């Protein structure tokens, strides 16, 4: 198995072995694929809530390949899950981006990525 | 279509109406009320900003937008949302009758 | 490695092997978690597109556990991701629940679970 | 039934009690607010979270006011009265007594 989980609170990951064969991770939360497959980037993004918002910006996160966007996702400042099945290759990043850091609420918030069987 | 609320991206490679050389490459939403909603100018959004303040965007992946007054030395007249600096009446040897405040521009007047 | 998938163009699922041991699928599209443990829902609801709604109803999907809403969802009819990491029990029913079906499109649209490793080593 | 109360079994017996409020949920678990102007109607259209329109009154039926459901009209013949003004789908009829 090969399944990787991003506390953002604390800034550590969650591996399955101190040395990963899929993804090779770093200490801001992003991903390359050591090996290439069908992988499931997971997560949810946890916004702060609407009342304490003050910058009146859209609540927007992406999900980054290499420089392609994997996927734009939106909503009215709620709990937003993340991901999908995507097949990736070795040597993509994968990284989130987000509209304002602001938005985002540190504790509960995590995302990955995991190894797909057949 | 970075200057298109009825139109495409038509580049002002010549003074027609749109995105132009200097930021490096520069995209202005050109009709009224309208200011780019991204960092590329992808899409053009709506933002009225009464006379008197500017647009203010706060947004890196989707634009939002807020009005905030001109500063000192910039003036608004319309919904535009885009504060212009004063003329400079002494750059052409004119006078200031009005010197011009955050909603109108100077009024200059020539040596008598 | 018990993992699910179910793809809603054709209402077959696809697993690990002929019967999982952790659940048992349902050829509606939901489950029944047998075995306690850490499970990760996950899938992408693909919505129709916005000048094809007749009836102007919000985009909502909603995962359901036994009787209790797990999560709401809704955002202005575009790509909609589900899941998430949540604790299960043996006995718990996982399913969806929509607002309208005519919001849910077939091509595209998936989901299911798998059974979660524990992560012990931190970086 | 509350858009500023509980459910009080004016209430349940659901119907959301303020004008302007009809329920957004298929067990009113939530008021929502939605004017729809005096002749049209509320249209639901949800299942899980209700949508709302507002379509017009049918013939017969008429609203006066920004609840948005429609009420039949008066008929003036059952109680032996004639009809000063049959009515349109913003007023009622108005009946009058026969000397
Ligand atoms: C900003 O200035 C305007 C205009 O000032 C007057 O008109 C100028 C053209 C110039 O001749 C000045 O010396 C004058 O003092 C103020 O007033 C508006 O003036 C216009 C005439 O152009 C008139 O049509 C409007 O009704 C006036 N509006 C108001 C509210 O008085 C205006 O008050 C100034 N605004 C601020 C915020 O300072
Ligand atoms: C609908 O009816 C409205 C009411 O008309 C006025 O009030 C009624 C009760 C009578 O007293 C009548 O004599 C008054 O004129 C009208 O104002 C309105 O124009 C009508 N609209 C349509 C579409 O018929």
């Amino acid at each position: 198995s090969c399944m990787v989980k991003f506390e953002l609170s604390s800034s550590k990951w969650h591996m399955t072995s101190p040395k990963p064969h899929c993804v090779n991770t770093t200490s801001d939360g992003k991903l390359k694929i050591l090996q290439s497959g069908t992988y499931l980037i997971y997560g949810q993004v946890i916004p702060v809530d609407k009342k304490y918002i003050k910058d009146n910006a859209p609540f927007v996160v992406q999900i980054y390949k290499k420089n392609d966007v994997l996927q734009t996702l939106m909503n009215d400042f709620q709990i937003l899950p993340i991901g999908g099945v995507y097949e990736l290759h070795a040597g993509d990043n994968i990284y989130l981006k987000f509209n304002s850091k602001d938005h985002i609420q540190k504790t509960n918030t995590y995302w990955g990525i995991i190894l797909m069987p057949d | 279509p970075g200057c298109g609320p009825g139109k495409v991206q038509n580049g002002s490679g010549n003074n027609t109406r749109c995105c132009s050389l200097y930021p490096k490459e520069r995209c202005i939403c050109v009709t009224p009320e309208y200011h780019c909603g991204d960092p590329q100018c992808k899409i053009c959004k709506h933002y009225p900003c009464q006379p008197g303040q500017r647009v203010e965007s706060q947004g890196d992946i989707v634009f939002g937008f807020r009005c905030v007054a001109c500063a000192m030395g910039t003036f608004s007249a319309g919904r535009d949302g885009h504060c212009r600096l004063w003329t400079n009446c002494s750059q052409f040897g004119f006078l200031t009758m009005f010197p011009g405040n955050k909603t109108h521009n100077a009024v200059c007047i020539p040596e008598p």
